[PDB]
């Protein structure tokens, strides 16, 4: 049929309507978020056993 | 309908052998640990006996140890308290409180109706100080209750409970573990405090809030009740 | 028609060209300057020992203490992870269960599987027992994932190629999402619960809009079925885990692949994927009975979590980031801190 | 004359040098393979083979009983190199003679339990006893070990060091004109489980062919591995019984007089009794390693 | 070193494990069978003899059986076939009269070959039912078997054709040593169709028990 093809074409047009930022910018924001919030990651930096809810 | 019905109490001669039956209908009776609580006429509540789910744990009060015996019948949904050799100090109204214990549960939520009985003629101490204070609608009042031992535990829980008893009725749970509001209780009730110093506040007071207010401890058996502060006017 | 096919191929070519043009520098070459995290060693703090068959799913409560697990012995178990106590144990009508969820508020849980039905359970009842609150029917394939939006909404993905947003109060599909060409195997809600992503068996992922319902963008690049998906904490990226022994990171704004997490000694597929609280480590469960921790910014194996004797099927990380729980096809769950 | 006065029992005790040369080698040969077989298997039973169902627990108990029976060979070599002389104390004899008799009987109890367990799994496949919990497989083991300990505890309440002229004896099997429950039990622990083994081993080979499952090669290998064990048990524990029955026969013609008539037979008794340790060293061969699963 | 509430919670937990153990012991005493077919083979009449998955329970000689019919699952078989790794046996139904056209016998052969040689179903034996045999005799009397099997050299007799079909189905398993195939001619007959299942399952259970021992 053609209804499926028409729906696919409309979906492709809708996706083509999207604008995209540069890749380096996205990497920059990801790195900035990781660095900003690295201070409160118990799995990353092993928390001392005194405030560890699991002993096991 | 989570009603509890108690029957079998009445006039007894000294040294009797009366037994009371508590019938439950409206909840999973097999998974609830059931208590027995009495109340002398011109006095306050006093915990009596307890039986666990599966009947694996039974505790008694010092006053009735060896004289009262507790038991349950799961398929018939009945709770028994067989007592022998009564004395004049046992004349009291008996309640049939229920309690379920898992992480985050609220024990002592539903209280029975009370069955009166008349007899022919290392324990934590809780002090409630004041015994009467007049209030007015639209005002905010605070009630204090002090414990002899620190109720705060090594796991962070402060085992303190609050109860409200309307005139001619059964007590209903208000606060459990000193901060959590019971289900169905209006939001105008609040609880706070630290070890050996607890305070319940009632902001924006109105009617149907008068009666007697008690405090209880669940840190270790036997459980104890405060004297109770009566709220009037 | 031939015109439709020509237009579709031209649009695909234009999308590929725009994607290529928007790329200027790889993430790895930008990141390499940063400090590596080094070796990561985690020890089995707890072992939950209740089930009697393979464990297929698990979920964490929002208080970071209670969790629910589902196994093919027809049982749902809620654990107190601090003391390894069993708070509840719910027997299921159908023993073929492939998914599990925990409500954000803690009142409800969900279930589903080969019976094409999602079941909602009411944990906090005045009767003292856990009872089924609503059964949601209308899918024509097995259920693969489910996630709560709130106490009254839920979104499910099935093997009948479709996804749907339900309404537990009335039990009717408020919206249906239909754009895939294979079974849908995974689901992940955005932090604000306005978007979500799905990983299907046609080696593609799509970004939907919950409010009205339509596919915004589709991300390709894998070679086989996608078995797991998870959102980055920022809400602007997600990672997929497929059957060709690889994991990838896609970015919503750039609409392009960013990095690939593969190694030569691994040839088995990935069953589950999750991040860490800061979004620096990416954990992934494999069929070779191991869970591998990846330096999410440099694609370096930081550590290994080897304590399971069978395939690791489920994996989650607490909301405060203090622990990670793994289940496997033996009947044991483990907590790694 | 070889008349020795054991406690109110008239007996005859002999000494020989053939028992000095023949026996230390045959004890050492069995001893070395005993360690070689019961160490590797016992290590595997704790390190590898994480199955540990009800079936494996009984084999573990058999292995530990066999290994503990082989532990006490060096003392026997020490006692046999000398012409029947004991150089230890009063306690390391009242404790051996108990360890020997409590470790010989445990092996026979457990290799009968294994036979019954295998009988119940091919003749009554759907019985409830084939799926007992792993805790019952330990409760039963402890109860059987207790029964084993109780039956041979009377050897702890006797002063065993006795002097025959200028020598010492650690012997519970002296030829005496009495019935002392260490001979009746000696006959019983062979004759009683022999029937249980020959019945449970012949009802398997007969019920495994009416179902016509023997065409599979593994069923033939299992049938051979079932006849082999019943043959090994008979070969090991049965020349000793023959000799003991012979002396019991010869002890009714006379009470005790001219003990020279006992001179030949008891040398054969102590020579044949050393075969009963071959059972424990062959047990790794007929179990464990030879299993296609272990 | 536990408070009252913690002790009560531990007691409730232990009761939960006791109930779980009892339920697991009850469930382990049951026979699980997986029923497969080509859609028109005759699984319906087989079920008559004794929206997602369909379950059927029956009892024979104090034994409890459970049969799972996956017929309405029109999704990728690879994505849920590992759920059934561990069933006691697999029951495969094929109609002897379905060699007419619309090829059907070749589809059945392909399905049997794919299911028999699988990573998960390496040790699970297979019980094969070749049903609708009176129709097969009627069809043989008129049309020859050479339509479905061109490379056939034998007389057009029911016995020879049935034996040829059985052999061509049975020669499809590669692991001829870890797996066994039991074949039966159903025809919608009396009950032997449950007695045969009982015998096959008893053989499977005996072999599993011998494996658990260590001799196998
Ligand atoms: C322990 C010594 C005596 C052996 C006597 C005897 C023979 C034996 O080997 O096996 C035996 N087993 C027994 O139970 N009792 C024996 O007397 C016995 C000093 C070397």
């Amino acid at each position: 049929s053609i209804a499926q093809a028409r729906k696919l074409v409309e979906q492709l047009k809708m996706e083509a309507n999207i604008d995209r930022i540069k890749v380096s910018k996205a990497a920059a924001d990801l790195m900035a978020y990781c660095e900003a919030h690295a201070k409160e990651d118990p799995l990353l930096t092993p928390v001392p056993a005194s405030e560890n809810p699991f002993r096991e | 309908d989570v009603q509890l019905v108690e029957s079998g109490g009445g006039l007894v001669q000294p040294g009797g052998s009366r037994k009371l039956s508590c019938s439950a209908s409206g909840f999973a009776f097999s998974s609830f640990g059931m208590h027995w609580v009495r109340q002398a006429p011109e006095k306050g509540l006093e915990w009596v006996a307890y039986i666990s789910s599966g009947s694996g744990t039974i505790y008694y009060a010092d006053t009735v140890k060896g004289r009262f015996t507790i038991s349950r019948d799961d398929p018939k949904n009945t709770l028994f308290l067989q007592m022998t050799s009564l004395r004049s100090e046992d004349t009291a109204m008996y309640y049939c409180v229920r309690s379920i214990y898992y992480y985050g549960s609220s024990p002592f939520d539903f209280w029975g109706q009370g069955t009166t009985l008349t007899v022919s003629s290392s324990d934590i101490v809780m002090t409630q100080a004041t015994s009467s204070v007049p209030v007015t609608p639209g005002e905010s009042v605070s009630i204090s209750c002090r414990s002899s031992k620190s109720l705060l535990h090594s796991n962070g829980n402060t085992y303190l409970y609050w109860f409200l008893q309307r005139p001619g009725q059964s007590p209903q749970l208000l606060i459990y573990r000193m901060s959590n509001l019971a289900s169905g209780v209006p939001d105008r009730f609040s609880g706070s405090g630290s070890g050996t110093a607890f305070t319940l506040t009632i902001s924006r007071l109105e009617a149907e809030d008068v009666g007697v207010y008690y405090c209880m401890q669940h840190l270790e058996y036997p459980l104890t009740f405060g004297a109770g502060t009566k709220l009037e006017l | 028609l031939d015109q439709l096919r020509q237009e579709a191929e031209q649009l695909k070519n234009q999308i590929r060209d725009a994607r290529k043009a928007c790329a200027d520098a790889t993430l790895s070459q930008i990141t390499n300057n940063i400090d590596p995290v080094g070796r990561i060693q985690m020890r089995t703090r707890r072992t939950l020992r209740g089930h009697l068959a393979k464990i297929y799913a698990m979920h964490w409560g929002t208080d970071s203490r209670l969790l629910v697990s589902a196994s093919q012995d027809g049982k749902l178990i809620i654990w107190d992870s601090y003391t390894t106590n069993k708070v509840h144990a719910i027997p299921l009508r159908s023993s073929w269960v492939m998914t599990c969820a925990y409500a954000p508020s803690g009142n409800y849980v969900a279930c589903g599987g080969l019976d094409n039905i999602c079941s909602i359970y009411n944990l906090k009842t005045r009767e003292g027992n856990v009872r089924v609150s609503r059964e949601l029917a209308g899918h024509t394939g097995y259920l693969s994932c489910c996630r709560f939006l709130d106490d009254n909404q839920i979104v499910t993905s099935s093997g009948d190629t479709t996804c749907a947003l339900w309404d537990i109060e009335t039990g009717q599909q408020t919206t249906t999402f239909t754009g895939h060409t294979g079974d849908v195997m995974s689901l992940s809600l955005a932090p604000d619960t306005r978007l979500f992503v799905s990983g299907a068996c046609d080696a593609s992922a799509k970004l939907w809009d919950v409010r009205e319902g339509m596919c915004r963008q589709t991300f390709t690049g894998h070679e086989s079925d996608i078995n797991a998906i998870c959102f980055f904490p920022n809400g602007n990226a997600f990672a997929t885990g497929s059957d060709d022994a690889t994991c990838r990171l896609f970015d919503l704004r750039a609409d392009q692949e960013l990095m690939t997490y593969s190694h030569d000694n691994i040839i088995c597929g990935i069953t589950s994927v999750s991040f860490s609280k800061s979004g620096r480590l990416l954990l992934a469960g494999y069929d070779d009975f191991n869970c591998n921790v990846w330096d999410a910014l440099k694609a370096d194996r930081a550590g290994v979590l080897a304590g399971h004797d069978n395939r690791v099927s489920c994996l989650g990380v607490t909301d405060d980031g203090m622990a990670v729980a793994t289940g496997s096809w033996d009947s044991f769950l483990k907590i790694w801190n | 004359d070889h008349f020795l006065e054991i406690d109110k029992k008239n007996c005859c005790v002999f000494r020989d040098d053939f028992i000095v040369k023949v026996l230390p080698p045959v004890l050492g040969l069995e001893f070395i393979f005993g360690l070689l077989g019961n160490g590797l298997a016992l290590w595997i039973f704790c390190f590898h083979l994480k199955s540990w169902k009800s079936s494996r627990i009984f084999l573990f108990n058999l292995a530990v009983a066999d290994f503990l029976l082989i532990i006490c060979l060096p003392f026997l070599m020490d006692n046999y190199v000398r012409r029947w002389d004991w150089k230890f104390g009063d306690i390391p004899c009242r404790l051996m003679l108990f360890m020997l008799a409590m470790n010989r009987q445990g092996s026979i109890i457990f290799l009968t339990v294994v036979a019954v367990d295998r009988y119940f799994r091919v003749v009554h496949p759907h019985h409830a006893l084939n799926k007992i919990s792993n805790r019952t497989a330990a409760i039963i083991s402890c109860l059987l070990w207790g029964i084993t300990i109780g039956l041979t505890v009377h050897l702890l309440k006797k002063k065993m060091p006795i002097q025959n002229g200028g020598a010492n004896l650690c012997s519970s099997f002296s030829i005496c004109h009495t019935f002392q429950w260490h001979e009746a039990m000696f006959l019983l622990e062979f004759f009683l489980p022999l029937g249980i083994i020959l019945f449970c081993s012949a009802r398997i080979i007969w019920s495994l062919r009416q179902r016509q499952m023997d065409r599979h090669a593994k069923i033939k290998r299992a049938i051979t591995f079932i006849m082999v064990v019943a043959i090994v048990f008979v070969i090991c524990f049965l020349p000793s019984v023959v000799v003991r029955i012979r002396i019991f026969w010869l002890l009714h013609t006379s009470g005790t007089q001219n003990c020279e008539v006992y001179r030949s037979v008891d040398l054969a008794f102590f020579i044949t009794l050393s075969f009963t340790y071959m059972n424990s060293m062959l047990d790794p061969v007929v179990y464990y390693f030879s299993s296609p699963s272990f | 070193t536990l408070s009252a509430e913690d002790k009560a919670a531990v007691e409730r937990s232990k009761m939960i494990d006791r109930n779980l153990r009892e339920d697991g012991e009850k469930a382990a005493r049951e026979v699980k069978l997986l029923l497969l077919g080509a859609g028109e083979s005759g699984k319906s009449t087989i079920v008559k003899q004794m929206t997602g998955i369909v379950e059927t329970h029956f009892t024979f000689k104090d034994l409890h059986f459970k049969m799972f019919d996956v017929g309405a699952q029109r999704s990728e078989r690879k994505k849920w076939i590992h759920c059934f790794e561990g069933v006691t046996a697999i029951i495969f139904c094929v109609a002897l009269s379905d060699y007419d056209l619309v090829n059907r016998m070749h589809e059945s052969m392909k399905l049997f070959d794919s299911i028999c040689n699988n990573k998960w179903f390496t040790d699970t034996s297979i019980i094969l039912f070749l049903n609708k045999k009176d129709l097969f005799e009627e069809k043989i009397k008129k049309s020859p078997l050479t339509i479905c099997y061109p490379e056939y050299a034998g007389s057009n007799t029911y016995e020879e054709a049935a034996a040829y079909i059985q052999c061509q189905f049975e020669d499809l398993n590669k692991r001829k040593d870890t797996k066994e195939i039991y074949t039966h001619f159903t025809c919608s007959t009396d009950t032997k169709n449950v007695q045969f299942v009982f015998d096959a399952v008893t053989d499977v259970i005996i072999k599993n028990n011998l494996k658990d021992c260590g001799l196998f």
